[PDB]
RNA sequence: CGCAGACCACGGGAUUGAUAGACCAGACCUGGAAGCCUAGUAAUAGGUGCAGGGAACUGGCACUAACCGGCCGAAAACUUAC
RNA sequence: GGCACGCGAGCUGGGUUUAGAACGUCGUGAGACAGUUCGGUCUCUAUCCGCCGCGCGCGUCAGAAGCUUGAGGAAACCUGUC
RNA sequence: UCAACCAUAGACUCGGCGAAAUUGCACUACGAGUAAAGAUGCUCGUUACGCGCGGCAGGACGAAAAGACCCCGGGACCUUCA
RNA sequence: UGCAUCCGGUGAAGCCGCCGAGUGAUCGAGUGGUGGAGGGUGUGGGAGUGAGAAUGCAGGCAUGAGUAGCGAUUAGGCAAGUGAGAACCUUGCCCGCCGAAAGACCAAGGGUUCCUGGGCCAGGCCAGUCCGCCCAGGGUGAGUCGGGACCUAAGGCGAGGCCG
RNA sequence: GGGGAUAAGCUCCGUGCGUCGAGAGGGAAACAGCCCAGAUCGCCGGCUAAGGCCCCUAAGCGUGUGCUAAGUGGAAAAGGAU
RNA sequence: GGAGGGGAGUGAAAGAGUACCUGAAACCGUGCGCUUACAAUCCGUCAGAGCCCUCGACGUGUCGUGGGGUGAUGGCGUGCCU
């Protein structure tokens, strides 16, 4: 997607991809995340383009799915339930709720999650 | 006058002008108001503030019998404390002093009737 | 460099007055069937129980 | 980088040339120690 | 949210909505995908196929988020002339 | 031409003017030379005035919104060949 | 010549802990002068609503070290047919 | 401090005020508040007897200022738990870094830091339920390992001795 | 009076010369050394000195007779000039 | 959560609570009265409008051989010691 205007979020450019792959791979496997908001609005226009892939559920889409997520273990979940869930839904795939404070350092918190009310 | 109660607390290891800018949002307001104002405020010094300003309502509450919604902080200021010395080194050799800082509060909640 | 001097009580106390804090705006939620003052930001989670109120 | 400190510590070295069976060996030596029994120290030689 | 920006400010939108993200389509960049079949001993080549991948530009599309919300905010009169 | 022969809390250190070394010359000697030659640490978080920008408060006799006149400033002003 | 763009560490914003050199004062403008002969503080004028935030370094003869150059006084060490 | 006198738990000294006074240093046996045990006056004697400044000394506290910094060249993330409190503690799964080291074993050095239980005003450049921190208890097993009980080098000491 | 270039806010001398030093008050816009005048204290009384009397700024856009056309007044030389 | 505090008690006193006699100054707050956002200020001094408090006499508030606190505005005004 659009690359992100500012500096980078895990501050290079190799550790901002690895941090996205991880939070999509903790997102899918357990449905809901809660990360710190810069974070999770880089995620949204990331973690569901993928969706998009699982959709036109193919061989080829399930390599390039394969090509940044990395767990296989969560692939077959990817195009086996949350693929053909979303098959008729276009676009806003996760919904971003704001929630408190940390307590450390003040950074304010999201939580993502994925639509499951069709 | 109205009937009040007192609440402090003393040697609260936070810096007494830190604890200043917080009391600063909540003078005149009614305890209820003080409360809410308080947890939501992104200020680490306002977990002890919030403490007395509920102890004060608690002593008025049981101590001395006045009714808890008709309580409103009349009086709040944050005194010094005594101060502890360290010493941080630095570059060349110098060492340079630190100051750890140490406050009291002190809170009055008066029954003004409405 | 350094100061100079020592700067006098009429101006150490006008800076300082200017470093204040602005206290947040909160609007009435409902939880559970009790009224609570969350900021109109975490009104939403609030109403899906992610909001912890103490 | 060469940060080689003046103290390098020892223990056989430090009474060897400090100790108290070479203080009482010398004349000087003697009245260091019986200097310092005067003053009123407690540990009266390295 | 912005081609506005150090913060602040400034400009736009806020369900009576195209403001951002997504989705579809287009422009453009790269240059002929994976899979399969055929030829060759093999490196590799040809067909399927202007294919595939793709961010910023353009247009549709309320699918996700702009919220069952708080705070500020309006008049002592008098004299002279007409 | 002036502005500390403008300008090193803005930059360089080639020169000059520390300690090393050599030549010519002076001195019996330590040494010396407005003689020459090779080498030789350039420190500091901006308090106040100043200046470049951006905000918060109040005022303009009720509270607000558009669109403006402009006293007073700032910028520019070069020029050749055919 | 002649600079341009990208990323990181700072800078900048929010939360926490939290120093330092300096310091006679203080609601510390500018011009022409006057003065211990280079004035925020004096005279005569001109200009300037109160408080801040990010920046530049011209002044506060800015900070640091009781000038190492020069001279007076006292040492120290070296030289020699003192 | 001599001597003589008067006040004081019915409240002295000291400190903070009000109302005043003297030509000055200053005064108040004029009075309020705090205070709790010694003071005043006259006349003599003796002074460690009066600070605004010595880049003076010791203690406390300001201005700069809620400002600079928070100590590399690796990088963290999510789920669950304990907890009043969790970015920093524990468990699991991912990602990353060293890999002639940033792994493993020693000598010198340190001295209880090691393990178990407990604690979270002090310290940790933040918070911490954690800790090389604080408290209590426990732990170091040699005929063969490194040493002594075996041996000498450089060197030290040195019966007598020589020299002074 | 010397030295100097008959320059210096220069330097060295003389002076029953002054003032500052060691001296306030009025005047010279400000301005130790020039001019008036030596502060024992108080007064919400008076007369004057140097200096002034259009407004700032106290008291005269004072009276008589003239002169100046250059803002001379409110800087200057050899020399030029119906 | 603790720290700490509020009632209740001991005590002559808790303005004696193991941070403990007396408890000053620098430094830091909180409340009240006056004043301050067109203004050049060695931060005072001499005049001085307004507001607030007090003591008297006289009516509703108005003067006085009055006392205090603030001070709009004008005049004057170049830190202390060596
Ligand atoms: C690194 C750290 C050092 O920085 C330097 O090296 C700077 C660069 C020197 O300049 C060096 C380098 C250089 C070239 O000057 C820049 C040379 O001229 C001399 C030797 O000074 C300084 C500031 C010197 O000042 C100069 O002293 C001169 C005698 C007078 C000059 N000026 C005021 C008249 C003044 O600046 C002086 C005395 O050493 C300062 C003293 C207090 C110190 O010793 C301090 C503590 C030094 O440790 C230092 C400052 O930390």
């Amino acid at each position: 997607p659009k690359p992100t205007k500012g500096p980078r979020l895990g501050g290079s450019s190799s550790h901002q991809s690895a941090l996205l792959a991880n939070l999509a791979t903790s997102l899918f496997e357990h449905g809901r995340i809660k990360t710190t908001e810069p974070k999770a609005r880089a995620l949204r226009p990331y973690a569901e383009k993928l969706i998009t892939h699982a959709k036109k559920g193919a061989l080829h889409n399930r390599r390039e799915v394969m090509k940044k997520i990395r767990d296989k273990d969560v692939v077959h979940t990817l195009f086996a339930e949350i693929g053909p869930f979303y098959a008729d839904r276009n676009g806003g795939y996760t919904r971003i709720i704001k929630v408190e404070n940390r307590k450390g350092d003040n950074a304010p918190m999201a939580v993502i999650e994925l639509v499951r009310e069709k | 006058e109205f009937p009040s109660a007192t609440a402090k607390a003393r040697y609260v290891r936070v810096s007494a002008t830190k604890a200043r800018r917080v009391i600063d949002l909540v003078r005149g307001k009614s305890v209820e108001e003080a409360l809410d104002i308080l947890r939501w405020a992104p200020q680490a010094a306002s977990e002890p503030v919030a403490k007395v300003i509920a102890s004060a309502a608690a002593n008025a509450q049981n101590n001395e019998g006045l009714d808890p919604s008709t309580l409103v902080v009349a009086t709040v200021y944050a005194d010094e404390g005594p101060t502890a010395k360290r010493i941080r080194p630095r570059a060349q050799g110098r060492a340079f002093r630190i100051r750890k800082r140490t406050s009291h509060i002190t809170v009055i909640v008066e029954s003004r009737p409405p | 460099a350094v100061p100079k001097r020592r700067m006098s009580r009429a101006n150490t106390r006008s800076r300082r007055a200017q470093w204040k804090a602005e206290a947040p705006g909160l609007v009435t939620v409902s939880v559970a069937g009790q009224q609570r003052k969350v900021p109109r930001r975490l009104l939403k989670a609030a109403r899906l129980g992610l909001v912890d109120l103490d | 980088a060469k940060g080689k400190r003046t103290f390098q510590p020892n223990n056989r070295r430090r009474a060897r040339v400090h100790g108290f069976r070479l203080r009482m060996r010398t004349r000087a030596g003697r009245a260091i120690v019986a200097n310092r029994r005067s003053k009123g120290r407690r540990a009266l030689t390295a």
